[PDB]
């Protein structure tokens, strides 16, 4: 005599929770996750160089520290540096650390070029105990400290033209003895000064005598600077003393290098992704594993878990 | 949803149903059976699939940044150093939760509207040989073997062939 047709739709056993504009839970068949929240705990060796501080610090490796000379030259797309890195040189401060550390890290190498300096009427290449290569005494090997030749220290006066088509930076330093003795007897004058100067730019810096704490053998420090000089322009260096003097140059590149501190071992996979955690593959769109992160990564969000509905709502017997 | 089928007038789903997200279950002279719907079924998932898609496109890479994490007190620098990225992180986590939410409702309403779409596609083929019982049913008022179930599930269901036979059980 007749039918019956009914319509419907599916239902599972096994529903999910979601949230929406009216409701914060409300079963739906399915759906997936938005927030990557795990790390295998490990840096994936491809496809980013990344290169291992191990027991350096970048400015130790930049500045040549012995136990760093194996960074000598090197490049990077992602520094790593450890909590266990120690300094094992003279003792030193970087008036804003923070932004050399950057530009160095964001230059992407430690690409030094020897230039022939002429200190006339110095003595070169000193060291100390605080400083040890090999057995005996040393320095950083990026630096010159320059001393009195017998009885003298004179006006030194030096030039140095960048002929090249990049830029070139110079770092250099001032020696702070912790006595007066110390300043006479290394650099003959009762006061020292050091003057680096460009077309564009100048700094003066005077040593200031004191004692420090001790730290590997010296109460003295010496401090750290740097300056940039562009093509065509001209490097000036004039001191009458406590001048620890650059013995060349970096070569400056732009591109996508940083540095990241973890410790976190590094292992062989590829991830896109990099945190101080370990990497995160980057098929969610958020995260929640770390704010700091490099490449192509989700963006950090607070929440743990976001669900997507990729179904219709649940509505079992 | 905003078209009353899902969770309205067809009281659940179907645990059973395990061949698609939408379809038919009848009761004939020959028994029971039951069968997916293909066409809604395929709209349901290419348009959750479309915004799925669209979520997950990969759209961020960022290399050298400012610092976030800090050993030593500074203060004036340092402090907005952290407030840029708090700022940025509270932004994104509002965009992310916002965007679920939007998201979720709208796959709410779209596969109750598949559901509702059917339902009036159905009773369009059916014309005046059947009657809405309230909840997702048809009475069909004629003999309708396995083929003329078929017919309608298919797209091809004559309504003209039954009219007579239908009108007479209707009004009788
Ligand atoms: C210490 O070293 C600097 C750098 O070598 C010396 O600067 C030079 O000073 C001389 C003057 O004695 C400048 O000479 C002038 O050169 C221009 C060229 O454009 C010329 O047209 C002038 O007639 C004049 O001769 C020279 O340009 C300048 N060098 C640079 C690179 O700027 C400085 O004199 C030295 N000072 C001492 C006290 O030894
Ligand atoms: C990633 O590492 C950081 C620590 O380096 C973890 O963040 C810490 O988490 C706990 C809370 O669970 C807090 O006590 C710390 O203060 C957090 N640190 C910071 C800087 O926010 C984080 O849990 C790790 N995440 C994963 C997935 O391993
Ligand atoms: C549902 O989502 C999960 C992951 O979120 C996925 O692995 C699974 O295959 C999906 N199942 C169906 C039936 O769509
Ligand atoms: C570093 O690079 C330059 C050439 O760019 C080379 O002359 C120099 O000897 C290199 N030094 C080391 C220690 O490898």
């Amino acid at each position: 005599p007749g039918a019956t047709l009914c319509l419907g739709h599916h239902a599972v056993p096994n529903g999910t929770l979601v949230k929406t504009i009216t409701d914060d839970q409300i079963e739906v068949t399915n759906a997936t996750e938005l927030v990557q929240s795990s790390s295998t705990g490990k840096i994936c060796n491809n496809p980013h160089r990344i290169l291992d501080g191990i027991d350096c610090t970048l400015i130790d490796a930049l500045l040549g520290d012995p136990h760093c000379d194996v960074f000598q030259n090197e490049t990077w797309d992602l520094f790593v540096e450890r909590s266990k890195a120690f300094s094992n040189c003279y003792p030193y401060d970087v008036p804003d650390y923070a932004s050399l550390r950057s530009l160095v890290a964001s230059s992407g190498t430690l690409e030094f070029i020897t230039e022939g300096f002429t200190w006339t009427g110095v003595t070169q290449n000193g060291g100390s105990n605080a400083c040890k290569r090999g057995p005996g005494s040393g320095f950083f090997s990026r630096l010159n400290w320059l001393t009195k030749s017998g009885s003298t220290y004179p006006v030194l006066n030096v030039t140095m033209p960048n002929n090249d088509n990049f830029d070139k930076l110079y770092i250099w330093g001032v020696h702070h003895p912790s006595t007066n003795q110390e300043q006479t007897s290394l650099y003959v004058q009762a006061s020292g000064r050091v003057t680096v100067s460009t077309r564009r730019s100048q700094q003066t810096i005077i040593p200031n005598i004191g004692s420090r704490p001790w730290v590997r053998l010296s109460s003295s420090r010496i401090s750290i600077y740097w300056t940039i000089v562009k093509p065509g322009d001209v490097l000036v260096i004039n001191s009458n003393g406590n001048l620890i003097a650059p013995r060349g140059y970096f070569k400056m590149r732009t591109g996508k290098s940083s540095i990241m501190r973890s410790d976190a071992p590094i292992d062989t996979c590829i991830s896109e992704c990099i945190t101080p955690n370990g990497s995160i593959p980057n098929d969610k769109p958020f995260q929640n594993v770390n704010k700091i992160t490099y490449g192509a990564c989700p963006k950090y969000v607070k929440q743990n878990t976001l669900k997507l509905a990729t179904g219709m709502r649940n509505v079992p017997e | 949803g905003l078209f009353g089928a899902i969770a309205g007038f067809i009281e659940n789903g179907w645990e059973g149903m395990i061949d698609g997200w939408y379809g038919f279950r009848h009761q004939n002279s020959e028994g029971t059976g039951q069968a997916a719907d293909l066409k809604s079924t395929q709209a349901a998932i290419d348009q959750i699939n479309g915004k799925l898609n669209r979520v997950i496109e990969k759209t961020n890479e960022k290399f050298h940044q400012i610092e976030k994490e800090f050993s030593e007190v500074e203060g004036r620098i340092q402090d907005l150093e952290k407030y840029v990225e708090d700022t940025k992180i509270d932004l994104w986590s509002y965009n992310a939760e916002l965007l679920v939410a939007l998201e979720n409702q709208h796959t709410i309403d779209l596969t109750d509207s598949e559901m509702n779409k059917l339902f009036e596609k159905t009773g369009r083929q059916l014309r005046e040989n059947a009657e809405d019982m309230g909840n997702g049913c048809f009475k069909i008022y004629h003999k309708c073997d396995n083929a003329c179930i078929e017919s309608i599930r298919n797209g091809t269901y004559d309504h003209d062939v039954y009219r007579d036979e239908a009108l007479n059980n209707r009004f009788q």
